[PDB]
DNA sequence: CTAGTTGATCTCATATCAGGAGAAGGAGCAGAGCG
DNA sequence: CGCTCTGCTCCTTCTCCCATCCTCTCGATATGAGATCAACTAG
């Protein structure tokens, strides 16, 4: 499950760049690794890298 | 009739039209069919690959060799050349039913019904790469016989959705037509050879470790001699590995046997104007490029901005001062001079561009003159593209043919054009190569020359260097492995600078083993 | 009906030490009990 | 008498907890081309 934005609010800081919650960064890491893994399935790959 | 090894007959009237190299290609295609293996018709642009495929399929259906003769085949090609394939099939082998799976199409009902009809009727279904990606659910349920991919280098990215879709076809008979089946690196070659014959080049990690790193790393200017010899060793290995399944004829070994006119490939180094040079110098002195060089931002913004500036200063749009005025860009000044000269010489010109916006600027400049033009970019409806080409090939009143290299290149025939000018370099050399071979093809009755415009001391010259390095890397494995190292530059991240000028009996086999290790 | 124009949306491609306390597991021994 | 069945203490791991509330300062923390589709936008 991905919590909504109110659980991990992104705040517009003094610098116009938006600030992301810790949960958001962790979810970004999770999405990155999940996408890379899913890529390594649709096209076969060695069991070592998959593990 | 021509009788090949086992049971393959191609009709005499059809065979007679083909040239010597084309029927050699038909022979090779049927040897692949006997081996139940795929292949790449690597013959350069214009040598004739649609005709070789059409003749081979015609002989396969004619010869009556699950499937009796020819089964239901699917031809995946760029959208601009679908009706071209239809026309060639109709003129060369009219017996085939050749339907287009596309919005233009001819069906006027559910597409899935069309795929079903062609599958159960053993017809030829011409489709686009986008449709193969989109309709992969339906396109692969029907046990097709042939999966010819025209301009199959679109499969070069192993992780693209189109590649994964095209690699779902169960049949062994996979063919790629592409006169440049290597464009940026050896990963592309691996992707193509995974499509046609999944096993020869192994898993992508293995291919990288065995070929890509050795062959590429030995082409850098600072390569040690031992590393150069290792790269030579690996390139020879790879050439021997890919020899049976790559058929790549040049327009040097066929030019004498084809009666093509002369060709020139000049490269003009244009000069930035005072205003253009000022904008470029201000940008390379800006803070954004400084942040880029520090790794903080992506390089794309600066790269694209410099390419735009070299094309024309459309960043800061400065009567006769409208947007895109030709005198503010040096390459546009050179193009104006060239167009004047060629028009007074009664010749037809083919004006390419990487950028759609620069194509619009060139179009405005052409209406500013009295030149009669004709434009075709990604926005033009596909259904009108082949008509437009035919128009430019038919009446010589039309002087200049504006094109984007992604749509104007890539398999169309524009032999009516006489001069070709590539206005803007691309990162991929192959884009420029196909764009320049749009004119020098079978049917070109006049001497052609290619003028490739680069701004001297700008990002464009650096891009030209990068693509020369890429072309050398490609030639290292396509034409010969003795390729001279790229020494003109180190190809580092200082392209943000403005530097304006001014049975074997175990002895031959053992000898080969001894010689290869010595390398 | 029926083609041509207009926006949204997606893909893809271009480089370079001065805690402590308690509960849960596993370990080894000790014996009991029965074939 | 061999073999099993607990079971007994004991050492090891591990996980948890460690007053309330309040004030202040200070340092660190891309861009476009092509394709698809859908709404028109009219013929
Ligand atoms: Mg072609």
């Amino acid at each position: 499950p991905v919590p909504p934005l109110s659980v991990r609010p992104a705040v517009v800081m003094q610098g116009s760049a938006r600030n992301q919650d810790d949960l958001t960064h962790k979810l970004a890491d999770i999405v990155k690794i999940n996408n890379q893994l899913r890529r390594n399935e649709q096209n076969g790959a060695a069991a070592h890298v998959i593990a | 009739d021509a009788e090949f090894d086992e049971g393959f007959k191609v009709p005499g009237f059809l065979f007679k039209k083909l040239f010597k190299y084309q029927q050699t290609g038909v022979r090779w295609l049927w040897e692949l069919h006997c081996q139940q293996a795929g292949g790449i018709l690597g013959d350069e642009m214009g040598l004739g690959k649609t005709i070789q495929i059409i003749a081979f399929l015609a002989g396969l259906s004619y010869s009556k060799i699950r499937f009796e003769g020819l089964g239901p085949t699917v031809i995946v090609c760029p959208t601009t050349v679908m009706h071209q394939w239809v026309k060639e099939f109709h003129t060369w082998w009219p017996p085939f039913r050749v339907a287009i799976l596309h919005e233009t199409g001819s069906y006027t009902h559910k597409k899935e019904k069309l795929i079903r009809d062609v599958a159960h009727c053993h017809g030829i279904l011409i489709t686009s790469y986008s449709y193969i990606r989109l309709m992969q659910d339906d396109i692969s349920r029907y046990d097709w016989h042939y999966v010819i991919l025209d301009e199959g280098h679109k499969i070069r990215n192993p992780n693209a959705a189109v590649t994964l879709a095209c690699k779902q076809f169960r049949t062994p008979h996979r063919i790629i037509l592409s006169g440049s089946p290597m464009q940026n690196n050896l990963r592309e070659l691996w992707s193509l050879f995974d499509f046609i014959f999944p096993g020869k080049l192994g898993t992508l990690p293995v291919f990288m470790e065995q070929f890509s790193v050795p062959i590429t790393m030995g082409g850098y200017s600072n390569a040690s001699p031992v590393q150069v010899k290792t790269a030579y060793k690996c390139a020879c290995v790879l050439r021997d590995t890919i020899n049976p399944y790559l058929l790549r004829r040049m327009k040097s070994d066929v030019k004498m046997s084809l009666s093509l006119p002369d060709k020139n490939e000049q490269v003009l180094f244009c000069r930035l104007t005072d205003e253009q040079h000022k904008v470029y110098q201000n940008f390379v002195d800006s803070k954004e490029v400084y942040r880029i060089l520090n790794g903080e931002m992506q390089i794309f913004s600066g790269l694209i901005a410099l390419r735009k500036i070299c094309n024309h200063p459309d960043l800061f749009s400065g009567e006769e001062d409208q947007f895109g005025y030709w005198k503010r860009s040096g390459k546009m000044i050179v193009v104006e001079s060239l167009l004047k000269i060629w028009h007074k010489q009664g010749q037809r010109v083919l004006l390419f561009s990487q950028s759609r916006q620069m194509l619009d600027i060139l179009e405005v400049f052409l209406r500013a003159q009295k030149y009669t033009y004709l434009k075709m970019d990604g926005t033009t409806t596909i259904a009108s593209r082949q008509p437009l080409i035919t128009r430019y090939n038919e009446d010589t009143s039309i002087f200049v043919f504006l094109l984007t290299t992604r749509v104007g290149g890539l398999g169309v025939n524009l032999t009516g054009a006489n001069r070709v000018v590539i206005y803007d370099p691309d990162w991929n050399p192959s884009t420029d190569t196909q764009a320049r071979e749009r004119a020098w093809r079978i049917g070109q009755k006049k001497q052609v020359t290619v003028y490739r415009l680069l701004t001297a001391g700008t990002i464009e010259e650096k891009i030209y260097h990068r693509q020369i390095f890429k072309q050398f890397l490609t030639n290292r494995v396509l034409k010969d492995p003795k390729q001279r190292r790229f020494f003109k530059s180190n190809d580092l991240y200082e392209l943000f600078t403005l530097t304006s000028p001014d049975p074997l009996a175990s002895s031959s086999l053992l000898a080969k083993m001894r010689a290869r290790n010595h390398l």
